[PDB]
RNA sequence: GGCUCAGGACAACGGUUGCACCCCCCGCGGCGGUCCUAGCCGGACACCGCUGGCAACCCGGCGCCAAGACGUGCGCGCAAGGGCGGGCGCCCGGGCGAGCAGCGUGACGCAGCGACGGCCCGCCCGGGCUUCCGGGGCAUCACCCGGUCGGCGCGGUCGCGGCGCGCCGAGGGCCCGACGCCUGGCGGAGAAUCAGGGUUCGACUCCGGAGAGCGGGCCUGCGAGACGGCCCGCACAUCCAAGGACGGCAGCAGGCGCGGAACUUGCCCAAUGCGCGGCGCGCGAGGCAGCGACGGGGAGCGCGCGAGCGAGGCGGGCCCACAGCCCCCGCCGCGGAGCCGAGGGCAAGCUGGUGCCAGCAGCCGCGGUAAUUCCAGCUCGGCGAGCGUCGCGCG
């Protein structure tokens, strides 16, 4: 038993959906605690170095970040291991590039470019309502943020729109049958569909049945069902509309691209 | 040192398990406070640095406490005279050692100074016109550094009166 | 060997001197005396007669220092805590066991630390110079409370480059402005929170609330 | 972080639950009201100067000075704990499957924050315990346990709990193998073997556990019962100007012993990461090189009646933290095959010796004058930069 917390991370023990080469090295970056957890995040350096390719080493990324060249939800971050998560705003003014971090059908993080009109807010999932000091009602979300004095009409598992400049709630979408959702965990990450059924078991998990646009049906637990509007998405989504092709069609697409 | 780990016990079949590691600091214990009634000397309370930087205070000597008469909603700070009954053992009584559940006699002055003029339970009033009132301890000295309680009421009062009357 | 180097220090003028002793019989009166004990200078009548001295320390023939409350003529071992004397720690909670000479004086010593508390009118080879200047505002204000200007002098000392300690505990515009801004911010925060509570309470007219009522 | 696998056989460990019995640094987001000189408070130590002890290790006394150090503390009531506050067969908001949270009110107590403003809350990683299932062999071990099983009460603990103590009762486990003994016993993800079903192993790359000569104890700190931290006993070991002082390679190299068996006392943070930190430092983690027939993969000692190409050497590039190496460009140009066998199993036979001797032979067997089997020469066969012998596992 280790006598304290863990600070390192072996490369082979890192999450698969990070797509890290086996021979890159013994070690992988260890994300620091923040808005998102280890298994539902991706470090900034990976995006800035292994994807966009604006840097070729750790040091270059360190200089870029300490020179204030990236804003996360309107706030400059200088930590190369800062965790980036789902429905986050990634803006680089020096090149006028703005991206929203979402999931691809394969189950990995992707950068969807956005516009100026929709980059002043983000969507958050409310999963906990509790009373704080002095009995004051509170409310928490998936990105580690708390808001005091929420509307009584807002319940758990709902979705909340908040302005980036000011953490004030505008409108909220209820968790109900007939609402477009997006799956954010498990075997079905990145799929988009509409809720058709809700079944609860006393003392255990609650299972949600969803149907895709094409008629396919799939199941997942409520812990990773994210509402993204009322029958139509509230934000811009990837070019594909949450359709996972079968191995045959993916092979055809690969051969075509070959 | 003192520990409460279960590795040094026997199994449900009565077998010797065996030992596979040295002692750990999470599983430690400490010597009892043995809080004493006062009856260089004065109220003495110590402080203990517990896991996580948390602070725990154990009382070694004390003489006063807050007591409540629930039926009439009367509460004052009163001086504790001596311990008269304890279910665990009579040795604690002889030594006047304070623990949760001890039955004690308190001074009647703070209560009689305002009582004996309103209709209430006869028995508490008969105690009030005397020098002491039977009471109980509800806090945990050794963990919070205090000795509070409440005044006995009905069937429990009869139980303890019948217990201590022959003595 | 058989001797003792006596070191004398003068705190009033900051002068210190040392001397040599080759005998014990003359110094028997020094035997049995403890640290912080008056010691008449009559032992060394020539040049030190009619002078009162206080014993402050020493070292035994092996080099072991003398501790205070041991009350012994022989050295001994004890567990020394951090921040105590005759022990230089390494970590922040480390203890160490080492030998120390007993406080009581005896022939076994090889050194003596003594100070001069009262003396006669005679001159002795043994003024106090100052190597540094006071740095805090209160000190200098004392030596050239509720002082509005907060200005000061600068003549100091010079060595060519002029070197003066920087003054501390001085308040000017930056500190005054910073404190005022902080106060204003705290007041604004409290007012905003109170307003939010008031409007939330104004809402919920069709439901129940539970909060800690502000007393006083 | 790195090393190792001694100890430990309803344990560790693997999968599956829970804390409505819990603790948690950095970081992210909030919140921020404090009972009874505030143009800025008080006193010290370190470094340093003078005087000194001792072989060494180690320190002593006097003396002016700083703080985002210590203490005190300006302020709209606020920490822990404690008493009272729901129903009438059950079910049909802050929140739950679940009367759980919060609040009011009567008494106690003034904890924390505050001389450049952080007490507190939530999330996150981590930890602690906990449900269910799996979890070595011996019956020339058949009965075992007596805080052992349960109940009441207190204490201690971050916390539940025979965890500890007092009292009460008697229980709990066992051929569906208890208890005891043994193990040249760390576990799993996995490895070897090969129709299908399986057998054996699992020190070592990832995860988890345990330890730092043996056995114990403790301070600091959010976090250690830590050992490149301290204290003691025991077994070893070192220096001594003999009074005293001092140590822990199962970290990287290297050495002794042991064994059938196992490498340089090399260079560097340039890469991957960690710690601190603004234009950077450090890291025997890690990288580079050296030895290296454990082992795996790819070419070759010729083709042809004359031409051509290798290895190798001398130089230039590329690469490299510096250098090699591979690869590319120019001038000269070292062409080298062994180990087993030839009676059968099992593919492959000619003279000379010796004479049941010397020797061969996994088994059958040969050798007492042709020895197709020994020792030699010729010839021939198998694999091939590899071949053969010994032990173990699978078949
Ligand atoms: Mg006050
Ligand atoms: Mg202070
Ligand atoms: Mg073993
Ligand atoms: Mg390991
Ligand atoms: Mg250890
Ligand atoms: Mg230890
Ligand atoms: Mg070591
Ligand atoms: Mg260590």
């Amino acid at each position: 038993m280790a006598r304290g917390v863990r600070k390192h991370l072996k490369r082979l023990n890192a999450p698969k959906h990070w797509l890290l080469d086996k021979m890159g090295g013994i070690w992988a970056p260890r994300p620091t605690n923040g808005p998102h957890g280890l298994r539902e995040c991706i470090p900034l350096i990976l995006i800035l170095r292994n994807r966009l390719h604006y840097a070729n080493t750790y040091a270059e990324t360190s200089m870029i970040l300490q020179d204030k060249n990236v804003l996360i939800d309107g706030k400059p971050r200088t930590d190369p291991t800062f965790p980036v998560g789902f429905m986050d705003v990634f803006e680089i003014p020096k090149v006028h590039k703005t991206f929203r971090v979402l999931y691809d059908v394969k189950g990995r993080f992707t950068l969807v470019p956005i516009q100026s009109n929709e980059a002043g807010f983000k969507l958050c999932r409310v999963q906990k309502i509790f009373l704080g000091d002095k009995g004051m009602p509170y409310l928490s979300t998936h990105d580690a943020r708390t808001i005091r004095f929420p509307h009584p009409d807002i319940k758990t598992n709902d979705t909340i729109k908040i302005n980036l400049k000011t953490g004030k709630i505008d409108e909220w979408y209820k968790f109900d049958i007939g609402k477009i959702v997006m799956v954010t965990g498990g075997r079905n990450c990145g799929r988009i569909g509409t809720i058709q059924a809700i079944d609860k078991h006393m003392g255990s998990y609650t299972m949600i049945r969803m149907k895709d646009t094409e008629g396919t049906e799939f199941l997942t637990r409520l812990c990773n069902v994210f509402v993204i509007g009322n029958d139509s998405p509230a934000v811009a989504i990837p070019t594909t509309k949450g359709i996972r092709p079968d191995i045959i069609k993916n092979r055809e697409l690969r051969l075509r691209s070959i | 040192g003192i520990t409460h780990d279960k590795m040094y016990k026997r199994s449900k079949t009565g077998a010797v398990q065996g030992k596979w590691h040295k002692k750990r600091k999470y599983n430690l214990g400490r010597q009892p406070a043995n809080t004493k009634l006062i009856v260089n000397e004065g109220q003495k309370i110590s402080t203990i640095r517990c896991r996580g930087g948390n602070i725990k205070r154990r009382a070694l000597r004390l003489s006063h406490g807050s007591f409540a008469w629930g039926s009439a909603d009367i509460s004052h700070k009163a001086r504790i005279l001596q311990v008269v009954y304890n279910s665990t053992s009579n040795e604690l009584v002889r030594t006047n050692t304070l623990v949760k559940g001890c039955v004690v006699q308190i001074d009647s002055a703070p209560f009689k100074s305002a009582l004996s003029n309103d209709t209430l339970d006869k028995e508490i009033l008969d105690q009030i016109r005397g020098d002491h009132i039977l009471a109980r301890i509800s806090s945990r000295p050794g963990q919070v550094g205090t000795a509070d309680g409440y005044i006995l009421e009905g069937p429990e009062l009869l139980f303890y009166q019948k217990k201590l009357a022959p003595k | 060997g058989s001797f003792c180097k006596v070191n004398i220090s003068n705190p009033v003028t900051g002068a210190n001197k040392s001397l040599m002793i080759e005998d014990f019989r003359k110094s028997q009166t020094i035997h049995g005396l403890r640290m912080a004990s008056e010691f008449d200078g009559a032992a060394l009548g020539e040049e030190y007669a009619g002078c009162t001295f206080r014993i402050t320390g020493g070292n035994d023939a092996q080099g072991f220092p003398m501790y205070q409350g041991v009350l012994k003529s022989q050295r001994a071992r004890l567990l020394l805590r951090q921040g105590a004397k005759c022990y230089l720690h390494r970590r922040n909670g480390e203890r160490k066991r080492k030998s120390i000479r007993g406080c009581i004086v005896g022939p076994d010593l090889h050194a003596l630390s003594v100070v001069l508390v009262d003396a006669g009118d005679k001159t002795l080879p043994g003024v106090v110079p100052k190597r540094l200047v006071p740095k805090r505002a209160s000190k200098i204000r004392r030596l050239f409370t509720k002082v509005d200007p907060k200005d000061q002098m600068l003549v100091c000392e010079l060595i060519k480059k002029l070197k003066y300690p920087k003054v501390q505990r001085v308040v000017t515009d930056e500190k005054y402005a910073r404190k005022q801004r902080v106060i204003a911010e705290k007041k604004e925060i409290m007012r905003k929170s109170l307003q939010q509570l008031e409007e939330y309470k104004a809402l919920l007219s069709r439901m129940g609330k539970q909060h800690n009522i502000r007393i006083y």
